[PDB]
């Protein structure tokens, strides 16, 4: 909206602007689900630890993280996704690697 | 003014066998011209197959047993586990009373 | 990549970054090899010679701990000073205190507190040097009750125990032939030898005894440092066996 | 880049922090000072911009010690600890070494000695201030000495600084004389001053002070001759608006 | 503008005056409220406005004018946290000096002690500004009725009568007016009672705004004295002023 | 809200505000629901402990922490940066104890308290303290309640609340106020205290949550503070299930 | 935003810190244990690493005392730093006020410790979980550290890598092997099936096993090889 | 850059910071020293001037830092206050001491060691004064050094530091002898100062001057800084007024 033009919003040419945040906590919770109906769906993927551990995470990176899930599970030969495939999927749509061992890994 | 020791009295002994050894003492303790108690355990096992006497003076003697108590514990936790010899015992002791030398221990130890 | 200059610092993955460089500083340095065996445990090393100048065999990469603890070494000397230091003090003050010869276990674990100091103040133990240190060990002895044991310290101040163990440049090439060739029967003439001949093909010139440094843990004979009249045997032994087949 | 550390210098030398300190000063109230072969006039103009406030409350003018004073252009939070700190350092270093207040060339040294240190730490600001002191002691006869935030220290016969310096400057070059009295001093003082304002000129607004010969009505003690009352000594402006009537 | 050091108040400004330390100086708006003293003739009177925006805090703990030592107030404009490490700071320094030099702290030297150490807050970096104004209010053993307002850069004045707050400038024309009509720098009555009187009537003129006894709190130096009064001893004040 | 500013916790801003200092407002409002009731013969305590994983043990874990033995604190926010500030509590409750052998009083205690925010909010290594605190108790005054703010500021309150549901808890502490012109009798303010948590659990409507009331009280205490439990806890639960419904 | 994330003594606007929530995410990066208990016994059962297959393995199971002990998941230097201080407090207990130092008392200085650093400038949030356990007068305990310092009392609990198939598992059985009691060997059982489905890619071995167990007349033990081959 | 610390080096293995801390030093007054075989003179050119500027009853760039050692000062007035007082204790200190007045080459290598600790350790302003020292001591006679701001030393015969460094040097040796006398010593400093300077008046008010001589009496050593009637009367006979 800052490269937008400004004399479009002066005065009362143009009412009611209205921002739509990063999705909430709760907002994650319920864009990863649906996406996931589409493919295999389980119940031993508890949802609300996959929304704690993404931060500044949008809906479209979200909808990747299910399509990804879909991708390890696949690899594998596994055809019924599990909990794990999905925490998997958050580090390989995202640019880093945990898959390097460290230290202590 | 002050004194800062005084004395308990009693008595204990050591006889080294040669695959038993024995490490004895009364359970008297005194001061002056009290008894003060008739039961005391005064040899107090310290695990390790190690028995430690300190007799003299109580104040002195049941903090050091006490102190080297705390030791073999210590010694547990960062050596993975390692019994103490009798012998690596006797110059834990050694580094215990000498650690202090200007106010030092007043009992006379055997283990 | 902008999260990596302190040492206090993440990092989105959740490591220390100076910590996992500080492994990257013993591949700089020279191939070292250990190979426990059952005889004792031998620490050979590589030396490199920038000039036929550099007197080799004044350059120390095998030091005494004390007489039944010993250590190889890669990576910088200037940190290995340091390092070393704290170690020799460990072994002599055990055997002040308890007069027993220090656990290759405990050792380890005093090499690797000091290790530990990176920040410029904690709570906790006090810490009081700037930057992880840039050397790694081969820990080679013989305790009592647990018999021949190598371990590998690390800068970052962990510890594996191994039953053979490789660091250096050569630590890859090295760790893959010994994946091949370890075993539970093996005896310390062979252990000599099989060290030499992982060595030569880690080497990026050639076996001889001044560019090679050999030295054995034996209860017998305690820490042994070697000579080149003592190495330079054992490559005319090597180069005889790789001949027969 | 080197403008903001102590510790960068520039290409062509010096520090900035000590150049941007002496901005500060110029932008402070205009103060000077003449030299007499008699006495040393020091003399600022005051304000408070609000007539609320009281004019007596602020002191601009300060005995330093009993016979040497002192003023400044620039900040006023940094004068009133400096003033404190040179005080407190007047008796450490001299008035348990002399026992009673020290020379005037001497002084000046240890004021300089307290800027030098706020410049040389890092994380601690120079004083925001230049002072002018003057003084009289037995030996170099009265004395005028100008003190900046740098840590170093000029001696001077006449000298202005503030806001009005640089005319305040030519003015004097032209008016000074080798051989003044005093009360000629307070003259040349008091019209140098009024270059810088004019209307709302008058002797309640100017505080003007001397360190001139001994004064017997401010000792407070009688009956021993040899010890010399406070060589400095405030006028008031009743006193000032004679001097000022009399131009 | 901007660049280093904003960020720093041991670091000048190409101007010559500090940036952060300007900003103490916008911070004291920050509470809005408005401060008035005025000296009579052996009694000073300080009122301060009393914001109680919800029935869930009560009056009596939501006050600005402290009670520092036996001899002297205190009211602070600008932020809380700041108020209380003042007021603490002036607590221990009253205190102190007694031991020391034996009798009761002059109203200018607690002023110039203040003064001089949020200066030295300012000297290091370690440490920033007190983000208050602080006006404090004492009658002198020996100099009677005395204002001093020291501000958070360590600059300490004397006045006749003195605001602070954000309406300030209404008040200050307000008092400039009336002093200069009557030809004398003190109010010539000469209880303490009509000289609170006639200062709630100048705020109420000043701001414009009818107030209330749970929207002002009073302390009121006497010789020897300081004490806050409650709000029922406010209330006969203001029904003095109501009907007179 | 422009760049810089924040980054230092004693850095102001162009705006006359210490942005630092805000933004730890903002993380305290991410805590769970606490309130204070203060009556005419007592306080109360209650707080919204959620349990958020149902391997929790019930009735366990609490942020209600007792101070000497009169006062009663709770603290919304960040767990465990509100442990620390009410174990400074502890020590200066304690260290008040040996000089003037009485207990504190309760304006004496949020003196102190308000001290160690602010010190905290002064350096530029420390880190501003990102938790409201609210405590009080019952002392030789009769009760007062005092909420300190982690701007390091505090006042009395007849009616304090912090935490997530707080903008609901603030509209039904007011009508207590109101309704209740003595400021409510502190027995039946613990059956008030359940429903408003209550009302305050609908805006995190998604967990379980526990509740834990405490109170301190001249008349069914004896000036003394401890939790309430058992079946009394057990009338607070009944009263505020119904009154919802 | 991202960019408030070089300091720990920084906030963030929406109020964080990011070294704290990095230091959380190190934990799931290590190891994996899990932790549960019974009204009579706390059973710890952990998965050991090695580098290679020359390496001997490394210990994740820290006794401090004979009647506490911890297991680790994350930074193992981060780890031997906080078990050196908690055995420090339990022989502090010992000798001025010989007591078994409580497992509730003993977190909350475990989280006084842990904020030292969070607030201050060096130092740096613990980089590992400690999952706690000990038999004290008040029973079994197993408690749950964070890198925030917040310390957690459950049943049953698991973290590390991929540690939640291990908490769906646990939470299926829960009040099960509650009722278990009296019988060490049965919650040792319960903890291996619990850490088996967490796995996948690997099984369990006779030397990635260690269980840590104190229960209501035993003292706290590490047992190892040849004593966790009942339950492999 | 490499400028940020003081405490870093750079990729050519040069330190910006040593480098403008020197160049500091060719923005303040020349100064002179020209040791001779029958005397060492000091002489230095003043940095300042007006005529309400008081410079005809003072010195401020001659120091005698103890009785027969003395330095010319160049470089920031500010940094030179602190270590002329440090310098001038540790050559006192010595005479406590030993009872024997400290040699030339120990006083110099002591106050160049603090100098060039203020760049090697802390986070500090390396220190911008370049000192010459005359001195004299009976092991080597007549000494002349001065010191870099880096913290090092030089013996020399004749120096110049200050401003305009390589202009004043070549006038020197071009004029100079090893044979010498201190009588021509003080003509040549006089003879340098003319063109150096950006004053073509060249007049007492801007000139100190130190002379410090083994020939003054016998057996006996004198620092004598001229008083400013003297330096007037010097200017008459080379022929500069």
């Amino acid at each position: 909206v800052d490269v937008l033009d400004p004399a479009l919003l002066r005065s009362g040419r143009l009412d009611r602007k209205i921002e739509f945040p990063l999705p909430s906590e709760d907002s994650r919770a319920q864009i990863l689900q649906i996406h996931s109906r589409k493919m295999t769906t389980d119940d031993d993927i508890n949802w609300q630890e996959l929304a704690r551990s993404t931060d500044e995470f949008n809906g479209a990176q979200l909808k990747a993280v299910t399509v990804e899930a879909g991708m390890i599970a696949l690899r594998n030969g596994q055809s019924s996704v599990k909990h794990e495939d999905f925490v998997e999927g958050i580090s390989e749509v995202q640019a880093r690697k945990s898959k390097s061992v460290s230290f202590y890994a | 003014q002050f004194n800062p020791y005084g004395d308990n009295g009693g008595t204990i002994l050591g006889i080294a066998g040669e695959d038993f050894a024995v490490l004895a003492g009364d359970t008297r303790n005194i001061t002056d011209y009290s008894i003060n108690s008739r039961y005391e355990p005064k040899v107090f096992d310290c695990g390790d197959n190690i028995v430690m006497s300190a007799n003299g003076f109580a104040a002195d003697g049941d903090a050091l047993v006490k102190r080297f108590k705390n030791s073999v514990k210590w010694y547990h936790f960062d050596h993975n586990d390692k019994k103490l010899s009798i012998n690596s015992a006797a110059r834990n002791i050694q580094h215990l009373l000498y650690g202090k030398r200007f106010f030092p221990y007043y009992v006379h130890t055997i283990i | 990549s902008e999260y990596d200059r302190g040492v206090s610092t993440f990092s989105p993955e959740g490591r220390l970054f100076q910590v996992e460089y500080s492994l990257e500083a013993i591949k700089l340095g020279s191939t070292a090899i250990g190979i426990a065996t059952k005889e004792g445990v031998v620490l050979g090393v590589e030396k490199r010679a920038t000039s036929p100048l550099l007197e080799s065999d004044s350059i120390e990469k095998i030091v005494e701990i004390d007489r039944h603890i010993g250590c190889a070494m890669s990576g910088l000397t200037a940190d290995a000073r340091s390092m070393i230091e704290h170690a020799r003090t460990a072994a002599v003050t055990h055997n002040l205190y308890y007069d027993e010869d220090i656990n290759v276990e405990s050792l380890t674990q005093s090499v690797c507190d000091l290790a530990l100091r990176f920040g410029e103040g904690a709570s906790g133990e006090e810490r009081l040097m700037s930057r992880p240190f840039g050397v790694a060990l081969l820990i080679a002895g013989h305790d009592a009750d647990d018999g021949y044991q190598l371990f590998h310290a690390e800068p970052s101040g962990t510890f594996y125990r191994y039953n053979a163990k490789a660091i250096g440049s050569g630590s890859e090439g090295a760790q893959a032939e010994l994946l091949n060739e370890w075993h539970s029967s093996l005896t310390l003439k062979e252990a000599e030898l099989l060290v030499l001949k992982i060595l030569k093909q880690v080497m990026e010139e050639k076996l001889d005894e001044n560019n090679a440094q050999l030295s054995c843990i034996t209860k017998q004979d305690g820490f042994k440092i070697y000579d080149n009249e003592k190495t330079a045997e054992l490559i005319k032994e090597l180069k005889e066996k790789e001949a027969a087949e | 880049r080197y403008s903001f550390s102590l510790t960068t210098f520039s290409p062509s030398g010096k520090l900035g922090q000590i150049d941007y300190a002496l901005t500060a000063v110029k932008q402070g109230v205009t103060s000077l000072g003449i030299k007499a072969t008699n006495g040393v006039v020091i003399a600022t103009e005051k304000k408070s911009s609000s007539p609320l406030a009281m004019s007596e409350t602020l002191s601009k003018v300060s005995l330093l010690t009993p016979d040497i004073g002192a003023v400044y252009s620039g900040m006023g939070p940094d004068y009133r600890v400096l003033v404190d700190k040179s005080r407190k350092v007047a008796h450490t270093s001299y008035k348990r070494i002399y026992g009673e207040y020290p020379p005037t060339k001497l002084l000046v040294s240890e004021v300089a000695k307290i800027m030098q240190e706020a410049t040389q730490s890092g994380g601690v600001r120079p004083f925001g201030v230049s002072l002018l002191i003057a003084g009289h002691d037995e030996f170099n006869g009265f004395s005028l000495y100008q003190v900046d935030p740098s840590g170093s220290y000029f001696p001077w016969k006449a000298t202005a600084i503030g806001k009005g310096s640089v005319a305040a400057k030519t003015f004097l070059e032209k008016r000074w004389n080798d051989e003044l009295e005093l009360e000629d001093a307070i003259h040349i003082a008091l019209l140098t001053l009024k270059e810088s304002v004019e209307g709302e000129f008058n002797g309640d607004t100017i505080e003007l002070a001397i360190i001139g010969d001994e004064n017997p009505d401010l000792l407070g003690y009688t009956g021993i001759p040899t010890d010399k009352g406070p060589r400095f000594r405030k006028l008031t402006s009743q006193e000032i608006n004679d001097r000022l009537e009399a131009l | 503008s901007a660049a280093g050091y904003d960020r720093h108040i041991t670091i000048f400004s190409p101007e010559g005056r500090l940036y952060q330390v300007e900003y103490a100086f916008k911070a004291t708006n920050q509470t809005n409220i408005n401060s008035l003293a005025v000296r009579g003739k052996d009694c000073t009177v300080v009122i301060s406005q009393k914001k109680v925006p919800d029935k869930l805090l009560d009056p009596t703990t939501v006050s600005y004018i402290f009670c520092i030592s036996r001899t002297i107030g205190m009211v602070v404009n600008g932020p809380i946290p700041d108020a209380r490490n003042a007021a603490l700071r002036a607590k221990a320094e009253a205190a102190e000096f007694r031991y020391k030099y034996g009798y009761d702290m002059p109203c200018d030297v607690l002023a110039k002690r203040m003064a001089n150490l949020s200066q030295i807050y300012t000297q290091r970096a370690y440490m920033r500004p007190l983000g208050v104004i602080l006006t404090f209010v004492s009658v002198d053993e020996e100099l009677g009725p005395s204002i001093y307002k020291t501000d958070p850069a360590g600059y300490y004045v004397g006045y006749k009568a003195t605001a602070t707050g954000p309406k300030q400038q209404e008040i200050t024309t307000n008092l400039e007016n009336h002093f200069k009509k009557s030809k004398i720098d003190h109010i010539n009555e000469e209880s303490w009672e009509k000289v609170v009187e006639f200062a709630i009537t100048h705020m109420i003129d000043a701001l414009g705004t009818e107030f209330s006894k749970n929207d002002l709190e009073v302390g009121v130096a006497t010789k020897d004295k300081f004490f806050t009064l409650s709000a029922e001893n406010i209330e006969e004040r203001l029904v003095a002023i109501a009907e007179q | 809200i422009g760049t810089g500013y924040d980054l230092s916790n004693s850095v102001f801003s162009p705006d006359g505000r210490n942005f630092q200092v805000e933004y730890a407002v903002k993380a305290v409002e991410n805590g769970t629901t606490s309130i204070g009731i203060k009556c005419n013969d007592g306080v109360v305590f209650a707080v919204e402990k959620l349990i958020t994983s149902k391997l929790l043990v019930p009735q366990k874990n609490v942020k209600i922490q007792v101070v000497d033995r009169h006062i009663g604190c709770v603290y919304s926010g960040l767990i465990p940066d509100g442990r620390h500030l009410v174990n400074r509590g502890r020590e200066e409750a304690a260290s008040f104890k040996k000089l003037y052998k009485t207990p504190i009083p309760i304006p004496a205690f949020a003196d102190r308290l308000g001290q160690y925010v602010q010190a905290h909010t002064l350096y530029n290594s420390v880190r501003p303290f990102g938790v409201s605190t609210i405590f009080g108790g019952v002392d030789k005054n009769g009760a007062h309640l005092y909420m300190l703010e982690p701007s390091g500021s505090y006042w009395g309150y007849k009616g304090a609340a912090t935490g997530k549901g707080r903008q609901s808890a603030k509209a039904e502490l007011e009508k207590l106020v109101d309704h209740h012109p003595e400021g409510l009798s502190a027995r039946e303010a613990v059956k008030q205290a359940a429903k408003i948590i209550y009302l305050a659990h609908e805006d995190n409507k998604e967990k379980d949550f526990e509740l834990e009331i405490s109170w301190c009280s001249l008349s069914e205490t004896n000036g003394l503070h401890k939790f309430v439990k058992g079946d009394l806890l057990q009338e607070a639960i009944d009263f505020a299930q119904k009154e919802i419904n | 935003r991202n960019n408030y994330d070089g300091d720990t003594v920084t906030f963030s606007p929406t109020g964080r810190l990011f070294q704290v929530e990095y230091a959380l995410e190190a934990i799931k990066q290590g190891s994996v244990t899990v932790g549960l208990r019974s009204n009579t016994h706390a059973v710890l059962v952990a998965l050991k690493r090695n580098a290679d297959e020359l390496s001997s393995y490394q210990k994740k199971i820290i006794k401090c005392d004979e009647h506490m002990g911890l297991s680790l998941a994350g930074l193992a230097p981060d780890a031997r730093v906080l078990s050196n201080y908690l055995r420090q407090q339990c022989n502090y207990s010992s000798l001025v006020f010989n007591r078994k130092l409580a497992v509730e008392r003993a977190g909350h200085l475990l989280c006084d410790k842990a904020q030292k650093n969070t607030q201050s400038y060096g130092g740096r949030p613990y980089g590992v979980g400690l999952l706690i356990i000990g038999y004290d007068k008040s029973g079994a305990h197993l408690l749950e550290f964070q890198p925030s310092g917040n310390v957690t009392e459950l049943y049953g609990t698991a973290i590390g890598a991929r540690s939640q198939g291990a908490k769906t598992y646990l939470e299926r059985t829960l009040d099960t092997f509650i009722k278990i009691d009296g019988n060490p060997d049965e919650l040792i059982k319960a903890g291996v099936e619990a850490i088996s489905q967490s796995l996948r890619d690997e099984s369990l071995t006779v030397d990635n096993l260690s269980i840590a167990i104190v229960g209501k007349d035993t003292p706290f033990t590490i047992y190892d090889g040849e004593a966790v081959a009942k339950y492999i | 850059r490499y400028d940020s610390r003081t405490t870093i080096f750079s990729p050519e293995g040069r330190l910006y910071q040593v480098e403008y801390a020197l160049e500091s030093i060719s923005h303040a007054g020349t100064a002179i020293g020209i040791m001779a075989s029958d005397g060492i003179v000091l002489a230095a050119e003043r940095k300042v001037t007006s005529t309400l500027l008081e410079q005809d009853t003072s010195t401020e760039k001659l120091y005698k830092l103890n009785d027969k050692i003395a330095v010319a000062v160049a470089g920031l007035t500010a940094d030179a206050e602190i270590l002329i007082n440090t310098a001038r204790i540790h050559a006192q200190n010595y005479l406590k001491t030993y009872n024997e007045d400290i040699p030339v080459e120990i006083l110099v290598r002591r106050l160049s060691d603090i100098k060039q600790g203020y760049t090697q350790h802390g986070g500090l302003r390396p220190f911008g004064v370049s000192f010459i020292y005359a001195g004299y001591d009976d092991r080597y006679g007549y000494q002349l050094y001065t010191s870099n701001p880096s913290g090092n030393y030089t013996g020399w015969k004749a120096i110049s530091v200050g401003a305009n460094t390589s202009a004043a040097q070549t006038l020197l040796q071009m004029d100079y002898k090893d044979d010498m006398k201190v009588d021509d010593a003080i003509e040549l400093a006089l003879k340098t100062l003319s063109k150096t300077t950006d004053s073509s008046a060249l007049t007492y008010d801007r000139l100190e001057f130190a002379t410090i001589r083994k020939g003054a009496n016998d057996g006996e050593v004198y620092q004598k800084i001229f008083k400013p009637q003297e330096i007037k009367d010097i200017l008459v006979k080379t022929g500069i007024t």
